[PDB]
């Protein structure tokens, strides 16, 4: 038998992975403070990491990466970004990001293109520094919005793209294949939070990968593989392992994996760009079932075994 | 030359000095019986070996240590084994019941009764000293002796000899080689109590010191005699610049100079490496480079904690056998590009490097293997507060249910001196958080 | 980078290397703790005998 | 550090006499008083429960009480009965009539002061004490209301030495008397306040596992006291046998002990062996550990299921893997670890003595402060109260000079150690 402790009642993806090792029938969940687990599903803030690893005759896993906040918050990602050669300061596909606190770098390269006519239009979405600049004192990230985005039709529809990448104990970069699209059902004028009608042109505001591929076939004479993805696998490759000696769990007392969600758009000549990257993503309603299986399958089981994946591994 | 005293408290700090003492006396070429042929000044002499020994007039080489425990059996067997000469009778200092793991037994009702007895001892030791600089006290966080006692002397000490530093060798309770339940009790009372009366304190996790055993010289179940022969290649390493010439750590202050730049923030991580079998046929000499490397691998500390989730404040290296500046530099140079090493804003990124050509000296029989170069690490990152979380977090299980809190108020403690104890504790971690974050 | 106060002697060598520059109570206090926990025990101890004498 | 033994009544004094059988046996010493065995880890630690006499004599530190003679001139006839120094046979001739009250205040009271006597003098010759052993029943009149009187007169004289008591609880399945509820819920009044550890001896248990599992049809107090005298053995392994835990009487109550009163201790066997019968496959270190914890093997009649382990204390005797050993303490607590309080960490502690049992090759012992022990103070409750109610048999005491005042306070004192393992089986 193995054990296992809950530690995040909101994760609709851990409550599914959860329900799902119960019943193998080789899986008891514990009190939330027994410290003899096996697996940690752990909370979102304050994890106790220095906790785990010093339980004799216990092989202690949890779900989380200590350090990869540093990827899954604005202002330390644009600082990761810009300060680490591997992404190598102004890489081709972060959109020019600047750390203002509620101020020097923002005016210098902004004001070039309010002088060359160049769009000026960064991001709550302004033209005007002042006027967006000092709103925001009542820490932030000001980030260029890119003007032209990929026109999706009919509809004339804006859109932004989340893949969800596992990673397991012994660094291995799993992108699930199935990604989602979603969408903005209203046109755009010259956000895409499913948070913010609805309903018009596909179901929910989602749109799947089998679908998308085959409008950007017929519409675009191009495969969803060598147009977007290419670029997305790169983006998600360079992020994780610029972060690998920081987080790797390799030679430690205790082991992680942890489940991401990345955000990207996508530019009318067909150009990935890096929006933000999640560290408690929650799936999609449909393919909710598959992954949380397939994170059970190669994070969970790898570690903890008992007695046609439906991952890409990301080479490195 | 200034002397230094050691004091040996409980049966933790009394068998882990008689591994120190033995590989001290392997070290320094002193024979069982104290006298040592390499020293041609006779009777007396102020030679770095000096800071640890003194002289007879029949050449008798003496530790200037005292060892002193609440119950005579672990130290009765110093007075009988192979360094029964080594030690003056009055040395050796013994009561007649233990404190029963109980720190309150210790500090308070047991303690009381043979604290002015160990002091007028240590004082015999201190007027044989032209310049004493301090102690060095070897004791265990767990036990009662080791706890309450431990905490009583170091009071004392700093009101009889409030101008000299005192240094720490603290055990940590692990329990896999654990003897009480009430463990992290004593350890957050004797911590609150010693805090401000020790300059520098090195914390060895028995956890740590017990994985190293298994996975590095293959011992299925490490006793005492493993771990403490280990423990004691890692205190000479700290102490060699004490008892040999160097320009690097010559004396106690330097310790606190060069480790401990805020005084309650003063644990410094050690890691040692390489620790190899004698019973391995085959092994590769490992260079320089892979050493140091090593001494950025959590599985060679005497703690286990991720110092890539801290910050340094300082950072020495210690090594002994065939090394020159320049293979260090060079390493240190490689391992920079490849490792999470960073400092807190107000403290240079830079590594104090002491090198002694001798190897390290293992004793014969023994589980380590002669290697032909060693170092030992001393750096002061935030991330050991993954210990003091760990124990303070024990410590909240138990006291949330006053669990076995009536043993102690029974000895004349109250309630609220674990309270106090535990508020102290608590700031301690938050220090270290600004600093780390 | 920097290698700074080299130290040799026959034993050994000693120096510095630079890769970045930065950005008590009395003896009478302590009596007057230990004779307040020895008066709580003696007194429970007095309690004990009471309780028994009763 | 020396222990002196006290036996007190039939019941205390049998087991008491076995129980000085089976270690003699342990350590190589005959009926004689004189050592013939092949190892010297047998004497290292002989002090504990011997006195040394002229031409290297052992004698047991041992007092035997009883209000009637006939139990004790048994033991003298007994197989090592001219082992005991003759002055420490303390005896009465009325008896006690399996009555509290004559034990505590009329009867008993008269031979007391003979006793502390023998006690003082045996004390007086050791280097450290650490304290005293007393057996006996609690549903008899001697060993229950003498033997929490010698307890309370013992602890005045030396209030700083442990109190340990081998304690035997009534059950109408082994029951001489109707009057044993009401002898058994006045000491356990006494035993709450006045002992640092109790080890909970249930004659229905004892009888269960004889009917039971060692399918013993008729079992005899003989057969019941084969059982406690291999407990007793394996309980008092760490103080008679060297170890690396430097144990003793103290840091057991320290580290068993979370809250005062709650001291009374579930105690464990196997293999569980009949007498005489002989054991021919050895068992293996998973065996022991499942046997070990399984609640067929516990001397008090508690589901440990139905309450949680507070501490839990393994002596595991014989030759065996001390990695396997760990390997399989570690997987009841990480199997099991709903039945372990989590608010004391690491509350199970193991020990290992090479030296095994007479008869055995691996033998384990088993001591749990369990919530659960709860269930047998109920049980004894539950039979006080039917009785009580209706104030029947009272007269026996009221005749001694018991009001019913003290029968209220037992009652609602024991309630009150109940509620106090309620309490803490939902914390
Ligand atoms: N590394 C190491 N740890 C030890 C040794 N002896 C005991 N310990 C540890 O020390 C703690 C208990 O402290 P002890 O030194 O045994 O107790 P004490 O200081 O003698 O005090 P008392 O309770 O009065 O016996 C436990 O955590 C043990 O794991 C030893 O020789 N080496
Ligand atoms: N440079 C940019 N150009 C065009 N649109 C942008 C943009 N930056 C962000 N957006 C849009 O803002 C929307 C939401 O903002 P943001 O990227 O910060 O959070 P998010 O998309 O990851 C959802 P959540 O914050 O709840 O996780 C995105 O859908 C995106 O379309
Ligand atoms: C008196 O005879 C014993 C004495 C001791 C003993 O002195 C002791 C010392 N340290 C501990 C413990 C440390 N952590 C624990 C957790 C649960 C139980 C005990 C401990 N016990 C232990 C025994 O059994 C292992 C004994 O045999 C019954
Ligand atoms: N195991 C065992 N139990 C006994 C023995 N004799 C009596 N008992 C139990 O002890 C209780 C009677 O107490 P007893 O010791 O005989 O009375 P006392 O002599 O006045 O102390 C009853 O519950 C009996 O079941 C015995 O020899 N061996
Ligand atoms: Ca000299
Ligand atoms: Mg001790
Ligand atoms: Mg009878």
């Amino acid at each position: 038998m193995y054990t296992f402790v809950v530690r995040d009642e909101n994760s609709s993806v851990y409550a599914e992975v959860s329900r799902l090792l119960l019943a193998t029938g080789q899986w008891k969940r514990l009190r939330k403070d027994n410290p003899r687990f096996n697996l940690m599903l752990g909370e979102r803030n304050r994890l106790p990491f220095g906790r785990l690893g010093h339980e004799p005759g216990l092989v202690q896993l949890v779900n989380y990466y200590r350090g990869a906040d540093k990827l899954c918050r604005k202002a330390s990602l644009v600082k990761l970004i810009k300060t680490s050669p591997e992404l190598s300061e102004s890489c081709t596909w972060f959109p020019e990001s600047y750390v203002i606190y509620p101020r020097e770098v923002f005016l210098a390269a902004y004001n070039r293109r309010r002088e060359g006519r160049e769009g000026n239009v960064w991001i709550l979405i302004s033209s005007e520094a002042s006027e967006l600049l000092d709103f925001i004192d009542e820490v932030h990230v000001i980030q260029k919005y890119l003007e032209k985005p990929l026109l999706l039709e009919p509809g004339h529809r804006k859109f932004d793209i989340r893949s969800w990448v596992l990673v397991d104990h012994l660094y291995n970069i799993y992108l699930y294949r199935e990604g989602v699209l979603r969408t903005s059902s209203e046109p755009y004028n010259s956000l895409t939070n499913h948070c913010i009608n609805y309903g018009r042109y596909e179901e929910g505001n989602e749109m799947f990968f089998e679908e998308f591929n085959q409008y950007l076939m017929d519409a675009l004479n191009t495969t969803l593989e060598n147009s977007i993805l290419l670029q997305i696998k790169h983006i998600i490759r360079s992020c994780l392992m610029c972060i690998e000696p920081a987080i790797s769990t390799k030679h430690l007392h205790y082991q992680s994996f942890q489940l991401f969600g990345f955000d990207f758009m996508v530019d009318e000549e067909l150009k990935v760009w890096l929006i933000e990257v999640n560290g408690a993503p929650a799936c999609a309603q449909k393919l909710y079932a598959e992954l949380c299986q397939g994170i059970v399958d190669v994070a969970i089981s790898s570690v903890f075994p008992l007695a046609t994946s439906i991952f890409i591994k990301l080479h490195h | 030359m200034r002397e230094c005293i050691s004091i040996h408290v409980g049966q933790a700090g009394v068998q882990i000095g008689n591994a120190c003492w033995e590989l001290y006396c392997l070290e320094h070429g002193i024979q069982p019986d104290g006298q040592m042929p390499s020293d041609k000044t006779i009777g007396g002499g102020d030679d770095s070996f000096n800071t640890f020994f003194s002289e007879t007039g029949a050449g008798k080489h003496v530790p200037r240590a005292v060892f002193v425990d609440l119950e005579p059996t672990v130290i009765d067997e110093v007075r009988t084994g192979t360094y029964r000469q080594l030690f003056h009778p009055e040395q050796l200092i013994t009561g007649k019941e233990d404190a029963a793991n109980n720190y309150a037994r210790g500090h308070y009702t047991i303690g009381k009764e043979i604290i002015d007895l160990v002091l007028d001892r240590i004082r015999k030791l201190a007027d044989q000293c032209t310049g004493l600089q301090g102690f060095l006290v070897f004791h265990s966080f767990g036990g009662g002796t080791g706890s309450g006692f431990t905490s009583l002397l170091m009071e004392r000490l700093s009101v009889d000899y409030g101008k000299k530093s005192k240094l720490e060798f603290s055990i940590y309770p692990a329990p896999q080689v654990s003897t009480a339940v009430v463990e992290p009790y004593n350890s957050i009372l004797t911590t609150h109590t010693t805090l401000e009366h020790s300059d520098c304190a090195f914390m060895v996790d028995n956890e740590a010191i017990y994985d190293i055993c298994r996975r590095n010289l293959d011992i299925e179940r490490p006793t005492y005699t493993n771990l403490n022969r280990l423990i004691s290649q890692i205190v000479s390493s700290i102490t060699a610049s004490l008892r040999f010439d160097g320009a690097l750590n010559v004396d106690l202050t330097e310790f606190q100079t060069n480790l401990v730049p805020y005084p309650r923030i003063h644990f410094p991580l050690a890691t040692y490496a390489p620790v190899i079998s004698a019973e391995k046929a085959y092994h590769e000499q490992l260079s320089v480079a892979e050493i140091t490397n090593a001494c950025f691998e959590p599985a060679n500390q005497m703690v286990k904690c991720d110092p890539r989730h801290g910050k340094y404040m300082a950072c020495c290296l210690l090594y002994r056998g065939d090394v020159v500046p320049k293979d260090v530099n060079a390493a240190i140079a490689t391992i920079k590009t490849k490792r999470s090493i960073q400092f807190v804003d107000w403290c240079p990124t830079g590594f104090k490097v002491g090198i002694n050509y001798q190897p390290p000296t293992v004793v014969p029989g023994g589980d380590l293997a002669k290697v032909q170069r060693a170092v030992c690490m001393l750096s002061n990152t935030t991330a050991i507060a993954e210990a003091w979380a760990r124990l303070d977090h024990k410590f909240d299980l138990m006291y949330a249910k006053r669990a076995f809190v009536h043993w102690y108020v029974g000895e004349g403690m109250e309630e609220g001196e674990f309270s106090e104890a535990r508020e102290d504790m608590a700031a301690l971690e938050k220090d270290y958080e600004e600093v780390g974050v | 980078m920097e290698v700074i106060e080299l130290n040799k002697c026959t034993s050994g060598q000693s120096f510095e290397v630079i890769l970045k520059p930065p950005s008590d109570p009395s003896l009478e206090e302590i009596q007057k703790k230990l004779e307040a926990a020895e008066e709580r025990r003696k007194y429970q101890e007095a309690e004990l005998l009471k309780h028994l004498a009763e | 550090r020396e222990i002196v033994h006290i036996q007190a009544g039939q019941c205390g004094n049998q087991i008491g006499a076995k129980f000085w059988e089976v270690i003699s046996d342990e350590h190589g010493i005959d009926p004689t008083g004189s050592y013939h065995g092949d190892s010297d880890l047998q004497l290292e630690r002989i002090n504990v429960y011997y006195n040394e006499a002229t031409g290297n004599k052992y004698v047991p530190r041992a007092i035997l009480v009883d209000l009637e003679p006939g139990t004790m001139d048994s033991v003298r006839s007994g197989p090592f009965g001219q082992i005991f120094r003759p002055d420490n046979f303390v005896f009465g001739q009325s008896g006690a009539g399996n009555n509290w009250a004559k034990g505590h205040y009329t009867e008993g009271a008269e031979l007391v002061d003979s006793v502390l006597d023998v006690v003082r003098k045996e004390s007086e010759s050791c280097d450290c004490l650490q304290g005293f052993q007393l057996t006996h029943s609690l549903g008899g009149g001697t060993g229950s209301g003498m033997g929490t009187l010698l307890i309370s007169k013992i602890r005045e004289e030396y209030p700083d030495r442990i109190m340990n008591t081998f304690s035997v609880m009534p059950s109408p399945k082994v029951s001489d008397t109707v009057v044993e509820p009401y002898n058994a819920t006045l000491s356990v009044h006494q035993l709450v306040e006045n002992t640092d550890e109790t080890y909970c001896i249930d004659n229905e248990a004892l009888y269960d596992i004889c009917f039971r599992t060692l399918k013993l049809t008729t079992p005899t107090y003989g057969d019941l006291n084969h059982l406690v005298s291999a407990t007793m053995s394996g309980v008092t392994t760490c103080l008679r046998f060297p170890g690396q835990l430097n144990a003793d009487l103290r840091k057991l109550a320290v580290n068993m002990v979370p809250f005062p009163r709650l001291h009374f201790f579930m105690p464990g066997f196997a293999p569980l062996t009949s007498r005489g019968s002989q054991q021919y496959r050895a068992l293996t270190v998973p065996e022991l550990t499942q046997q070990m914890f399984d609640s067929k093997n516990m001397m008090a009649a508690c589901d440990p299921r139905h309450g949680r382990y507070l501490t839990v204390a393994a002596i595991f005797r014989g030759r065996m893997s001390m990695k396997e050993v760990d390997e399989q303490m570690l997987n009841v607590q990480n199997k099991n670890s709903s039945y372990f309080v989590e608010w004391i960490p690491n509350n199970v502690k193991t020990a290992v003595c090479d030296i095994p049992p007479r008869g055995l090759k691996m033998s384990a012992t088993f001591i749990g402060n369990s919530t659960a022990i709860q269930e047998l103070f109920k049980r004894i409750s539950e039979q006080f109260t039917a009785m009580f109610r209706r104030k029947a048999f009272l007269h026996w005491y009221t005749g001694e000079g018991m009001d019913e005042m003290e029968f209220t306070e037992a009652e609602s004192n024991m309630n009150d150690l109940v509620s106090e393992y309620q309490q803490y089986q939902d914390a």
